[PDB]
């Protein structure tokens, strides 16, 4: 599969950042889809994931300003970050967690497929 | 009363010691004991109960004839004390040929599936009253875990399968709060067939070792997150597959991402759980039939794929004695969550063409951090002295 | 991030470097660790999962281990192609999500 990100390169402060990730190959009906963000010169930060079943999870550190949705008709899924601040600028990747155990001594190939990312800048 | 959290750590397991026995078939020769199949054990915060799916008849009865069919209108979920045989005083808590009973620390929850095979009703009865109900979504023999469910913080999780028993089927995890279905999440992950899960609490969620009836002789694991309703799945990494029919230990394999396609054309309800990187598991002695039963720990069998290093092997039932569905239930200790398992010993048709009925007994072992000995605890009922 | 990594880890070509992720109990201590390689300018790529396994394609020179509440990634061979950032992801249990705490940049002089 191939995940392609698309979003506004520049977002005004306190506005809403709407990113989109388009998925090829396998359809978005069988895995969890996560958003990761990497601030410039910093490490990756997990935003949250959503599956078409309604199972959603968000990073508590975001203070609940994040919203993600799926569209199986378009085979796409979008991020709806709210009230962005100057510290919200980062490269936003969309990745896939195909499932697999997340507890105990056995894990799985989570984030096996990533996207090239989009540099979302927050300024005026 | 308070909701069970299961927040205590899982204490060390060095083996399994006998905890209970039924002797139901032996007592059936003289007593009035229900004809039962597919049992399980679930413990309320004070004491443990045994459940079964009675055929709506007793063993010394004319209606016990041809009691081999898995789904009849007269099957009922029998429930009583762990140890008391299913006598005429047993409480039939619901109508079901596929059930899942489990206690949330305040009241019992019973998921009971009955009705026609194509059109089936799953009734969710909480605190003695019917609180919810759903219908078949795939219209092909709706079923459930056939064991205990797990309730974390009052949010019980049940595994409901609907579809073919030899092909792709839709498996949904239903999150139920006080008998009301609050969420439903279809199975997601690497498991291609999930059926008859042996769920146990693994804080902060639930872990279920299910049975693959389509292609896998290795048991899938399904992790259920009661917080955000996310379901993940894989297979057992241990090379000693615990699902019969299977291939022998020399030619068996399990790479815990796909079914191994080794004699996966059938299955039996089984169990397993993780002790660190090791896996405690139980499986029948015979590779083709459900005869005998051992339990053992495979070293690095949970993390390292295709691990065949077994240790602490125990023979629960000897090779020449019939076994059946087995399952796991968790008991809250003083400071830990002990894991116990039950083994069903099936007697009657069609393996034994002497009697006309098909009943069972149960033998329950519990994990211990101390020492133990050997021995075998079979049915012990001579089929020649049983009524025809 | 919760996971802690050294800002950088360096080693001469031909030798081997070990990169360490340090986690808590509801972290690497109880869950597995996945090691991701991010080339400068591109997306991170999975290198190690389940602390030992390797995806189909990842060379055998990359190995992993877990010691209690810490994880180590060992890179034998160490050609100039391995100069990249390495991130360690563990499924946290106190937040029911993923923690990275990356930042380890590997330089091969
Ligand atoms: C699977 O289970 C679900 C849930 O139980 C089923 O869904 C129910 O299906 C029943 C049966 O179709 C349906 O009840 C009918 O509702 C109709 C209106 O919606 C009624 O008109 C109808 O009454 C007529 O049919 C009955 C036989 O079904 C007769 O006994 C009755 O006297 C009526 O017949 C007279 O009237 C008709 C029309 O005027 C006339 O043609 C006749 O000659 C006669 O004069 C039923 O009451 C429920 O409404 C459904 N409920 C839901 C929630 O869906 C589903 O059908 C099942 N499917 C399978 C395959 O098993
Ligand atoms: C038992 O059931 C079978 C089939 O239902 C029937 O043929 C038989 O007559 C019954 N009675 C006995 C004694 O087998
Ligand atoms: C159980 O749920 C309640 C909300 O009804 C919450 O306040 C409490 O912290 C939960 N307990 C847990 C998750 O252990
Ligand atoms: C075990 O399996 C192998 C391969 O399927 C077979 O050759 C052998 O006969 C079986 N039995 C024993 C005892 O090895």
């Amino acid at each position: 599969v191939q995940l392609q990100e698309s979003g506004p390169g520049l977002v005004k402060p306190s506005e809403t950042l709407s990113l989109t990730c388009a998925i090829s190959g396998d359809s978005i009906r069988n895995s969890y889809w996560n958003w990761i963000r990497q601030p410039p010169g910093r490490g990756l930060e997990w935003i949250g994931y959503i599956s078409n079943s309604g199972s959603t999870n968000y990073n508590p550190s975001l203070k609940g300003r994040v919203s993600m949705s799926l569209d199986t008709s378009k085979n796409q899924f979008s991020l709806r970050l709210n009230s962005v601040t100057a510290a919200d600028t980062a490269v936003y990747y969309c990745s896939r967690d195909k499932g697999g155990l997340r507890w105990g001594s056995r894990g799985s190939d989570v984030f096996d497929i990533w996207g090239q990312g989009t540099m979302v800048t927050v300024s005026s | 009363a308070e909701y069970r959290n299961w927040s205590k750590p899982q204490c060390n397991i060095t083996g399994f010691a006998p905890f209970s026995k039924d002797n139901s078939i032996r007592l059936s020769a003289g007593g009035d004991i229900w004809v039962t199949r597919e049992p399980y054990v679930s413990c309320d915060p004070d004491k443990c109960y045994q459940f079964a799916l009675g055929q709506g008849t007793t063993l010394n009865n004319g209606h016990s004839n041809d009691t081999v069919h898995d789904r009849t209108p007269y099957r009922t979920l029998l429930m009583n004390e762990l140890g008391v045989p299913f006598h005429l005083g047993t409480k039939q808590v619901c109508i079901a040929w596929s059930s899942s009973s489990c206690h949330d620390g305040k009241a019992w929850l019973h998921v009971c599936v009955t009705g026609d095979d194509e059109n089936a009703t799953a009734s969710f009865i909480y605190n003695g009253r019917l609180v919810d109900s759903i219908g078949s979504w795939s219209k092909k023999i709706l079923r459930t875990q056939e064991s205990e469910c797990v309730c974390i913080n009052g949010t019980c999780t049940v595994v409901m399968t609907d579809g073919s028993a030899s092909g792709k089927a839709d498996t949904k995890i239903l999150f139920i709060e006080e008998g009301k279905i609050v969420h439903t999440s279809p199975l997601s992950g690497s498991a291609q067939h999930v059926e008859e899960c042996s769920c146990y609490p693994r804080y902060p969620g639930v872990r279920c070792v299910c049975r693959d009836n389509w292609k896998g002789s290795n048991r899938p694991i399904v992790d259920i997150n009661v917080k955000d309703y996310s379901i993940v799945s894989s297979y057992v990494c241990s090379g000693l597959v615990g699902d019969t029919p299977r291939k022998n230990d020399s030619s068996s394999s399990s790479h815990c991402l796909d079914p191994n396609n080794e004699e996966g054309g059938h299955g039996v309800k089984g169990w397993a759980f993780d002790d660190g990187n090791d896996v405690w598991m139980g499986r029948t002695i015979s590779e083709k039939l459900r005869s005998g039963y051992e339990t053992f720990k495979v070293i690095e069998g949970w993390s390292k794929p295709n691990s065949k290093l077994q240790i602490n092997r125990q023979v629960i039932v000897d090779r020449g004695n019939r076994s059946g569905y087995s399952g796991i239930f968790s008991v809250e200790g003083k400071s830990c969550i002990n894991r116990c398992f039950y083994v069903e010993l099936i007697r009657g048709r069609k393996q034994e063409t002497e009697v006309l009925w098909t009943s069972n007994s149960i033998v329950v072992f519990c994990g211990t951090s101390g020492t133990y000995g050997t021995g075998s605890w079979p049915d012990g009922a001579d089929i020649n002295l049983m009524p025809i | 991030s919760v996971l802690t990594q050294p800002p950088s880890a360096s080693g001469t070509p031909g030798q081997g470097v070990t990169i360490s992720c340090s986690g808590s109990t509801s972290n690497i201590g109880s869950n597995t660790v996945n090691w991701y390689q991010q080339l400068p300018g591109t997306a991170p790529k999975l290198l190690i999962y389940s602390n030992d396994q390797r995806p189909s394609g990842v060379p055998d020179r990359f190995s992993g281990s877990k010691s209690g509440t810490s994880a180590s990634l060992a890179i034998s061979g160490l050609q100039s192609d391995d100069e990249a950032d390495y991130h360690c992801a563990a499924w946290d249990d106190s937040l029911n999500g993923w923690v990275f705490g990356g930042g380890s940049r590997l330089t091969v002089l």
